[PDB]
């Protein structure tokens, strides 16, 4: 399923990478925690520390992120909040 | 440089 981007402060290349890593994450893992974990760890390695990932069907959030490192999107019913801090 | 952001799932 093509991701539905709801909010973002991000460049195109970084966005496509996050979405790709997140789709692959869903095929690998069943638990939301593990899905978030593999996204977070891969981004830390590829783009530097420090990433944080929330994956879920019901949550509200308020966070602070580095400029150009924020995306919030759905893949099917599952929402992904992905962002980087210093 | 940072920004703050709030989000809310639809379900």
């Amino acid at each position: 399923s093509t991701p539905i981007v709801k909010a973002s402060d991000i460049t195109d290349k970084l966005k496509e990478d996050i979405l790709t890593i997140s789709k692959d994450a869903l095929d690998k893992y069943q638990l939301e925690r593990d899905i978030a974990g593999t996204v977070k760890k891969q981004l830390d390695v590829k783009y530097g520390n420090t990433w944080h990932v929330i994956v879920g069907k019901n949550f509200g959030s308020y966070v602070t992120h580095e400029k150009g490192h924020f995306v919030y999107f759905y893949i099917g019913p599952l929402a992904f909040l992905v962002f980087k801090t210093a | 440089i940072t920004y703050d952001k709030g989000i809310q799932t639809d379900q």
